[PDB]
DNA sequence: TATGACCTGAAGTGACCT
DNA sequence: TAAGGTCACTTCAGGTCA
């Protein structure tokens, strides 16, 4: 086949006749004088399956050198002395989280002499904390409807999702809430514990548990509103929950909040590149309790001793 | 069984 | 004569709209409009955008696109706009510096060349920047103690109990011998496990109720980790000590209920779309045995600040390896998560088990009683 | 926590 | 306030001289 | 011939401003 001759071997387009050894045309020429020039390593994304023709060649310059190379050009032909020489946002934005969680929360301290509420008695502290979690169930779906997406969702999705978190949900949040107070927390009805009361109660175990690995890492680190409300979104979507119609959907939120929270983290701390690892390694801890105070509400609901109301019983039963 | 269901409802 | 141009054109318009685009922008072709508003939607996220009360079912052309800004936004992914496209603010001041002050405008001054009259390069420390020494001497070791305690499983294949095969299906022997034979594999498990740990760098730096409570508590996770990493995708079964294969039915036949069984078997095939290789599992094993909310530790803080070196080298391997896929990272941290909720039903079987008055090896009755 | 610590100690 | 035609402006390509 | 260079030409980022 001497025809060939008049074509190129890379492109396969109309060639001068030879240049760095085969024949091929300016443009495969000049592309192999500029790239070894300078030698760019390139990275094609793709990965190595393109096939290089005439009218496409621009498109993949890696591929195209390394078939230029496969066709015997040589590197040493080439004059002129050289040879080898941010976030993901507006689908699941951090602002209308953090809106959510300033609308739940309204208790905040700035720069003397004055707080809110923290009064006190040792009884009863698992009665008073049942009575603070049904209470703030209700703020936990007004939270769940300002979260981005979640509303969307099909209703009895939003049912499962909220009854499979509420726990964890609920427990970030006082854990938060108490980030000001050691030890130990306080109550959304006001009331406070202090784990005496807690270990009194026989429920100290679990307690000091919330107080050492929540409360306790979340002061040191000194997690704001923005990070506490992607955790407790990542906590609110689970594809694992039992009875999803699409748990691909939550998942997908899911990373939308990882990228999301990532990005938070890569802005507001630039300081700590193990900020978002740190706060993502909150995660399993708090999983370990929100099923362990799960046992005891499981517990203390078939002693028929504490008072439990109707929408803890709803969410227990 | 009933509370959530009306409350995600409005 | 002929154009000195590449030019590939004419007008294949727009995977967003349908308007006409003027080229590829994000890795995708596209208007000023859709190049413009995708730009300003990533740049500023915070913007206030209104939900979209006309249902997912918006159309999108030259004109409704201004209506529903989100359903613009989605079609603009479903185009395949990628967010790494868009240039970082630390990113861009690198492409206006050079391009400003000195380079390509208004100044060109050196020693050759001058018409003067009247108007190292390479390498500071030897750098190449990230995955430093001393992180990838901790993988290679971490792997290579991996496969040094691996290897020591291989030889206690036959000193367990036969597995039976055409054995009468009401037979309760068979089942109590075939959950005899899984609680021997777990036994083998965690020999090698210990041994594992025994290896890990920083772990000989604790105390001996520490590092047996840090042991007894992630053993289990451990364990659904290594089977997760035996599991084929394909045949659904899980091989273990390489010549051993077992479907879900073999569990099914060993008397372990379903909410045990299935679970752990979504468990293993989540993984599989992860697409981790040794050295993550190996990360991921030491980080998971350093976690310091486990129960009946006395110096957490060491164990905490042991957590600390293995969590960042996991950073490191993974942006570099893939950067194309950023989730990898955090998702592999979420099923620490997965193994908490896989722990606590594992305690559950191990209750159901002592429910039947079932006896288990005194190991395993050491560290799940 | 006799038998895991007996498994410390050296290879088992 | 958001928007899109329109610009700045580099890095690149190739037909055609040299 | 076969090496170079030139500079009309493309591209796709950000920025402007009516
Ligand atoms: O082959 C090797 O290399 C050694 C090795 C490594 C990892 C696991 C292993 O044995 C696991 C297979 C049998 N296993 C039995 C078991 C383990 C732990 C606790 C218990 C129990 F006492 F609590 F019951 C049992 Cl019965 C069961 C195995 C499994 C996989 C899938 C479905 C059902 C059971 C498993 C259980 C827990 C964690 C990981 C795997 C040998
Ligand atoms: C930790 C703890 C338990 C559960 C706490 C839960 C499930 C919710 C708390 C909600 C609050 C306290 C909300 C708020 O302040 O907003 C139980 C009862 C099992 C045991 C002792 C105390
Ligand atoms: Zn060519
Ligand atoms: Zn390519
Ligand atoms: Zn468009
Ligand atoms: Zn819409």
């Amino acid at each position: 086949a001497s025809f060939t001759k008049h074509i190129c071997a890379i492109c396969g387009d109309r060639s001068s006749g030879k240049h760095y050894g085969v024949y091929s045309c300016e443009g495969c020429k000049g592309f192999f004088k500029r790239t070894v020039r300078k030698d760019l390593t390139y990275t094609c994304r793709d990965n190595k399956d393109c096939l290089i023709d005439k009218r496409q060649r621009n498109r993949c310059q890696y591929c195209r050198y390394q078939k230029c190379l496969a066709m015997g050009m040589k590197r040493e032909a080439v004059q002129e002395e050289r040879q080898r020489g941010s976030s993901a946002n507006e689908d699941m934005p951090v602002e209308r989280i953090l809106e959510a969680e300033l609308a739940v929360e309204p208790k905040t301290e700035t720069y003397e002499a004055n707080m809110g509420l923290n009064p006190s008695s040792p009884n009863d502290p698992v009665t008073n904390i049942c009575q603070a979690a049904d209470k703030q169930l209700f703020t936990l779906v007004e939270w769940a409807k300002r979260i981005p997406h979640f509303s969307e969702l099909p209703l009895d999705d939003q049912v499962i999702l909220l009854r499979a978190g509420w726990n964890e949900l609920l427990i970030a949040s006082f854990s938060h809430r108490s980030i000001a107070v050691k030890d130990g927390i306080l109550l959304a009805t006001g009331l406070h514990v202090h784990r005496n009361s807690a270990h009194s109660a026989g429920v100290g175990a679990i307690f000091d548990r919330v107080l050492t690995e929540l409360v306790s890492k979340m002061r040191d680190m000194q997690m704001d509103k923005t990070e506490l409300g992607c955790l407790r979104a990542i906590v609110l979507f689970n594809p694992d929950s039992k009875g999803l119609s699409n748990p691909a959907e939550v998942e997908a939120l899911r990373e939308k909040v990882y990228a999301s929270l990532e990005a938070y983290c890569k802005h507001k701390y630039p300081e700590q590149p193990g900020r978002f690892a740190k706060l993502l390694l909150r995660l399993p801890a708090l999983r370990s309790i929100g099923l362990k105070c799960l046992e005891h509400l499981f517990f203390f609901k078939l002693i028929g001793d504490t008072p439990i109301d109707t929408f803890l019983m709803e969410m227990l039963e | 069984h009933k509370i959530l269901h009306r409350l995600l409802q409005d | 004569k002929k154009g000195p141009a590449p030019k590939m054109l004419g007008h294949e318009l727009c995977r967003v709209c349908g308007d006409k685009a003027s080229g590829f922008h994000y890795n995708v072709l596209s208007c000023e409009g859709c190049k413009g508003f995708f730009r300003r939607s990533v740049v500023r996220g915070g913007a206030r955008r209104y939900a979209c009360r006309g249902g997912g079912t918006c159309q999108m052309d030259a004109f409704m696109r201004r209506k529903c800004q989100q359903c613009r936004l989605r079609k603009c992914k479903e185009a395949g706009m990628r967010e790494q496209c868009v240039l970082s603010e630390e990113q861009i001041r690198k492409k206006k510096i050079r391009k400003q002050q000195q380079q390509e405008s208004q100044s060109q001054s050196q020693s050759p060349v001058g018409p003067q009259g009247s108007s190292s390069q390479g390498s500071g420390e030897g750098e190449g920047v990230q995955l430093t020494a001393a992180q990838e001497l901790m993988i290679q070791q971490l792997v290579a103690a991996q496969l040094q305690c691996n290897k020591r499983s291989f030889s206690d294949q036959p000193k367990v109990t036969p597995w039976p095969l055409g054995a009468d299906p009401q037979s309760r022997d068979a089942r109590q011998q075939r959950f005899a034979h899984f609680t021997e594999l777990a036994i083998i498990s965690v020999q090698e496990i210990v041994d594992f740990a025994k290896q890990v760098p920083g772990f000989l730096q604790l105390g001996r109720e520490d590092q047996i409570a840090l042991l007894k508590a992630s053993t289990i996770e451990i364990m659904l980790l290594e089977t997760a990493r035996r599991y084929n995708h394909e045949t659904e079964c899980i091989t273990f000590l390489k010549d051993f294969t077992y479907s879900k039915d073999d569990f099914h036949r060993a008397g372990l209920q379903v909410e045990f069984i299935n679970p752990i078997f979504e468990f293993s095939r989540a993984m599989r779309r992860l697409g981790l290789d040794d050295a993550e599992y190996a990360l991921l094993i030491a980080i998971n045995i350093f976690s310091a909310d486990r129960p009946n530790v006395q110096e957490p803080g060491r164990v905490e600040a042991l957590q600390q070196p293995y969590v960042e080298a996991l950073l490191s391997y993974t942006r570099i390896k893939r950067p194309q896929d950023q989730l990898r990272f955090p998702r592999m941290l979420m099923k620490l998560v997965s193994l908490r909720t896989l722990s606590s039903v594992h305690s559950e079987q191990v209750f159901a088990l002592r429910l039947q008055d079932k006896k288990l090896p005194p190991l395993l009755s050491e560290i799940w009683d």
